[PDB]
């Protein structure tokens, strides 16, 4: 990061607005008629069934950067908090593997 | 003041109460921290308040009172001797020292035992009261020794202008 | 009566926890 040469782990599911925009498209087209890879549709398909998951865990990567930027101003209660820090920490290591 | 220190540990002493039952982790280590926090910032208060008594005797600084001295004469028998004692006294003046300073230093123990349980009641100094701030004091044994020799040297000037009044009894026993 | 010694409750640090996410990923 930017003053922080270590690795600042973004981790979330492998997603961007280009599975919305392919999902975009592939209505476009069904809509409109057209011709197009339909391995690509298929593809689209099961990004538009992923899509909700991949919204929580954007949501879950948010709720974590918040919880983080509470530790960093109220580190005067950091370890108050200690529980919560630990619990979601166990979350996620489940969830990275 | 004895009320307003209450009062300010009474909402300290709700919000610890409200902390417990909030779940959080670490409770007794961040207890352990707003003890030591209550310490220092009680004994600031203490250091401040002895200065302010020995001052008296010769706004977070306070400002107590004085009550009257035994002086007195009488001739029952021709004993031209003060009453009540010279010892009489300096125990007055002692124990209205020990009053002020206990205004102070005897405020409520904080309560962090609340959410602890499982033995009896551990009201030692610190735990009924704040009993080791005495000795917590920020600036040093110094103030206390200030209190001590105020009151020593305010004894001594008491007894030298009894002695030089009371030499006279030989006027009434000659 | 066995004062304090409550287990010293603590968690690993956001730069431990990151650390050992990175640990993990090299492991992924």
């Amino acid at each position: 990061v930017r003053g922080r040469t270590g690795n600042v782990l973004k981790l979330k599911v492998n997603f961007l607005p280009e599975i919305i925009t392919l999902s975009k498209e592939v209505r476009n087209l069904k809509w409109l008629g057209f011709r197009v890879p339909l391995a690509i549709v298929n593809k689209a398909h099961q990004a538009n069934q992923l899509y909700p998951f991949a919204i929580s865990l954007i949501e879950s990567v948010r709720t974590y950067e918040r919880t983080c930027e509470k530790v960093e101003e109220r580190n005067t209660i950091s370890l108050l908090v200690a529980g919560l820090k630990k619990e979601v920490q166990a979350l996620i290591a489940e969830g990275i593997a | 003041d004895h009320k307003t220190f209450s009062e300010i540990l009474n909402r300290v002493q709700k919000a610890v109460d409200d902390l417990n039952l909030h779940s959080y982790s670490n409770l007794p280590i961040w207890v352990n921290k707003l003890d030591m926090e209550i310490e220092r910032i009680l004994g600031v208060r203490l250091q401040a308040g002895l200065r302010a008594w020995t001052q008296v005797l010769l706004k977070p600084g306070g400002e107590p009172k004085i009550k009257n001295v035994v002086h007195e004469l009488r001739i029952t028998n021709q004993v031209i001797y003060l009453n009540p004692p010279i010892e009489e006294c300096r125990y007055k003046l002692y124990q209205e020292m020990f009053a002020w300073k206990m205004v102070v230093l005897s405020l409520p123990r904080i309560q962090s035992q609340r959410y602890q349980v499982g033995v009896h009641y551990e009201l030692t100094e610190e735990e009924k009261f704040y009993r080791n701030a005495l000795t917590r004091m920020p600036d040093g044994p110094v103030a206390l020794e200030e209190s001590y020799s105020a009151v020593m040297g305010i004894v001594s000037e008491v007894e030298q202008y009894v002695k030089v009044w009371l030499q006279y009894q030989c006027l009434w026993d000659m | 009566r066995k004062l304090v010694h409550d287990k010293e409750l603590a968690a690993e640090d956001e730069q431990v926890f990151l650390m050992k996410q990175q640990s993990l990923l090299a492991k992924q």
